């Protein structure tokens, strides 16, 4: 409504915006750690069988 | 402070996009590393094999 | 205004603005199919899981209805085959072909088989009791037997060849009629079981889609420029701060920190409309009837509110408080008149006494004793020149009440221009309008009261005519044939000059001072002020003569209520045959004929006209000042 009240609404909104973006970015990089390991495991297994 | 706040929110959604993209670039790179560090992982196991031939 | 709705808060802002697409076309069609089957016998996830139970139930209802009508057809295909055996064993009991056919094709099949086989047939028909019919042919011979069947099977006739018995196929066919009727009684029981959970749920599934399609049709009207919709559209200026206080609180209370961008006469009617009605509709008898049939709707407004109202009774019940006031003022004004079903009321003491000793059948006058206390006097009722006095009174009544209504509704313009804080509009429109209206017709309304104030007989002065006073005030200024007050001839010149000075002033003040404040189309202001001046100066004369319908319709109501009484119940009053059955059934029939004519004409089809005339006196004569 008035300048104190619109700013109180602003503070809440960017808090949610920022938080959500942090979680979303976290899940993409958390899957990134994992996908690096599974893929590395497969590639390494195939070659070790050729070497063996 | 109404139109000073709108400006802050349009920016925040842009930032939200960018934060997500930074992670999206990182994910693609981590996949390229998987192949390279797996290629380095095989020329260390080929010498581990050669070791036990020379031992023999 | 111009909104900017982000994609995070988009459905919430759209459903907020609603309270302040091929998918839901298809689902609308499916809800329509569910509405036809019964007659034949929110968040995004909360819509997404209820559209699932719309589709999952529409599928089973459609397949169970299509496995029911196609089974009813198979039932009728056996009930038509039983009858063409029952009606063709009977024909033998009283090279032949027996079958079923629609009844509209029996004559054309008879004619085609008679033109194919030249004669050579015995064709019967027996009605099976879409309507159908049986037929027997007796193709006497051969070599056309496979050609008669190409006539029958072309126009959809189903031949029933038996070749064994008319009593062995009937058992094997009744062993299928009941066996399939039980499948009907199973599947239709399942149908009526399924419709119980749907008939009490269709007003939710329908009302979801009717507003969801309405949401997406409106969301098609937005911009979609830079991953955010731009909603441009109109809103009244009173509701700007309500949008800026409801949109601001709503986007902050749900989180999601991406804020929106928001860029950029019925209160005087409540007495005057029933009162201007009552001036035209003046009678304590018809007024009490209208007040009573309004108070019947006011006291029963709870039983009539939860009820389906058709348009005429919705009009009559929406205004159950306009009619209560229209009756309550009609009783007051018909107590001012002496008009109770066009009769007088001898309530007070009269101001006129009649002479005691006079010859029978001669014309006499009354001597004035005093003045009647409240309302018009009752010694004007059976009077030859009473209608002249009522014409003068009601004409001057209409003039003064139209003057009062116009000068009351003209002050609201000043209050509007004062609330807008526009002194230019005040000095350009209100003051040159005020001292033009009051200097002519305010003077007329004052002169009526001042002629009523003077005696003009005790003074031994001629009573002035006020029509040719206002005629001669504009034509021949300064010449007063019958003097109405001292200093009339020089004050009417001042009032005439004050009225004539405001014809250029109201036409030339506002455009020439809007042009001076630009040192904007001067042609759009000057032409508008010329039209405003011509219209206002026309209407000051044209409405004070249009308020004389308050006298016109009052005269019409009073004279019709008089000449209906005089034709109906003035005939029923006789001192002969006192107590006779014929002389009392005369009174009963004439009261019934009087009462239905009063209710049908003088209330319903006369007060509606008085209502509409008091309505146009507000719409034009009051809502243009």
């Amino acid at each position: 409504l008035t300048p104190n009240q619109v700013n109180d609404e602003l503070n809440k909104m960017q808090a949610f915006i920022r938080k959500e973006a942090e979680e979303k970015a976290k899940e993409i990089q958390l899957k990134a750690d994992q996908e690096y390991e599974i893929e590395k495991t497969n590639i390494v297994r195939n070659e070790t069988n050729n070497i063996d | 402070s109404q139109k000073n706040g709108i400006a802050t929110l349009l920016q925040a959604e842009k930032e939200a996009h960018e934060i997500v993209s930074k992670a999206r670039k990182y994910r693609q790179d981590k996949l390229k590393q998987a192949k390279t560090d797996a290629a380095k992982e095989i020329d260390s196991y080929k010498i581990q094999k050669d070791k036990e031939l020379k031992e023999f | 205004v111009q909104l900017y709705i982000p994609l995070e808060v988009i459905r919430e802002v759209t459903f907020l603005l609603g309270k302040m697409l091929r998918r839901f076309d298809e689902v609308e069609r499916m809800v329509g199919f569910l509405n036809e089957v019964v007659e034949k016998h929110l968040s995004l996830e909360n819509v997404n899981d209820m559209v699932k139970e719309i589709t999952d139930c529409e599928s089973r209802a459609r397949q169970l209805d299509e496995s029911l009508d196609s089974l009813r057809s198979k039932l009728n295909d056996l009930l038509e085959q039983r009858q063409v055996i029952f009606e063709c064993s009977k024909f033998i009991e009283v090279y032949m072909i027996t079958g079923s056919i629609r009844r509209t094709k029996v004559d054309i099949l008879n004619r085609i088989l008679w033109r194919l086989l030249r004669g050579n047939l015995i064709f019967q028909n027996f009605p099976i009791e879409v309507e159908k019919d049986c037929f027997i042919i007796f193709t006497h011979g051969e070599t056309l037997l496979k050609k008669v069947k190409r006539v029958i099977d072309s126009l959809n006739g189903k031949i029933v060849s038996l070749n064994t018995r008319s009593s062995e196929l009937v058992d094997t066919l009744n062993r299928q009629i009941d066996d399939l009727q039980r499948i009907l009684d199973t599947t239709e029981q399942t149908l009526h079981t399924e419709l119980l959970v749907i008939h009490d749920q269709l007003p939710v599934w329908s009302a979801m889609t009717k507003r969801e399609k309405y949401v997406y049709t409106t969301l098609n009207k937005f911009q979609q420029e830079s991953q955010g919709l731009i909603a441009e559209g109109w809103v009244p200026s009173t509701e700007l701060i309500h949008l800026q206080d409801s949109l601001k609180d709503y986007i902050e209370t749900l989180g999601s920190e991406y804020s929106t961008v928001f860029n950029v006469a019925g209160l005087a009617t409540v007495v005057t409309f029933p009162f201007m009605f009552a001036i035209m509709f003046g009678d304590m008898g018809h007024g009490f009837i209208l007040f009573l049939m309004a108070l019947f709707l006011v006291l029963n407004e709870r039983k009539f509110g939860a009820m389906h109202r058709d348009e005429i009774f919705d009009m009559a019940f929406t205004g159950r408080y306009v009619l209560l006031l229209m009756g309550a003022f009609s009783v007051y004004t018909g107590l001012l008149y002496n008009d109770i079903f066009s009769k007088s009321m001898t309530i007070f003491k009269s101001g006129w006494q009649w002479p005691s000793t006079f010859r029978k059948g001669e014309s006499i006058e009354a001597k004035k004793t005093g003045v009647y206390p409240f309302g018009l006097d009752f010694a004007w009722h059976g009077t030859d020149n009473g209608l002249l006095f009522s014409n003068s009174y009601k004409m001057k009544l209409s003039i003064l009440m139209g003057y009062a209504h116009m000068t009351y509704s003209f002050m609201f313009s000043y209050i509007n221009y004062r609330a807008k804080n526009s002194k230019v509009d005040i000095i350009g429109n209100f003051i040159p309008g005020l001292v033009f209206m009051q200097s002519i017709f305010g003077y007329l309304s004052w002169a009526i009261v001042y002629k009523w104030s003077k005696d003009w007989i005790k003074d031994d002065k001629p009573a002035p005519g006020l029509l040719n006073m206002l005629i001669n005030m504009f034509l021949a200024p300064g010449t007063i044939d019958d003097q109405l007050y001292s200093g009339q001839a020089k004050l009417q010149v001042v009032l005439l000059l004050a009225a004539l000075v405001c014809v250029p002033w109201l036409l030339l003040y506002k455009p020439l001072t809007l042009r001076r404040l630009n040192k904007f189309n001067f042609g759009d202001v000057m032409i508008h002020q010329v039209i405003h001046t011509i219209e206002f100066c026309l209407n000051c004369i044209s409405h004070t003569a249009s308020y004389l319908r308050l006298w016109a319709l009052s005269l019409a109501h009073a004279q019709l209520s008089s000449v209906l009484w005089d034709m109906t119940i003035s005939n029923a009053f006789s001192s002969k045959n006192s107590g006779s059955p014929l002389a009392v059934m005369k009174v009963v029939f004439l009261f019934a004929m009087w009462f239905v004519l009063t209710v049908c004409i003088l209330v319903f089809m006369e007060g509606t006209s008085a209502m509409l005339h008091a309505l146009r006196l507000h719409w034009v004569e009051a809502m243009s000042k």
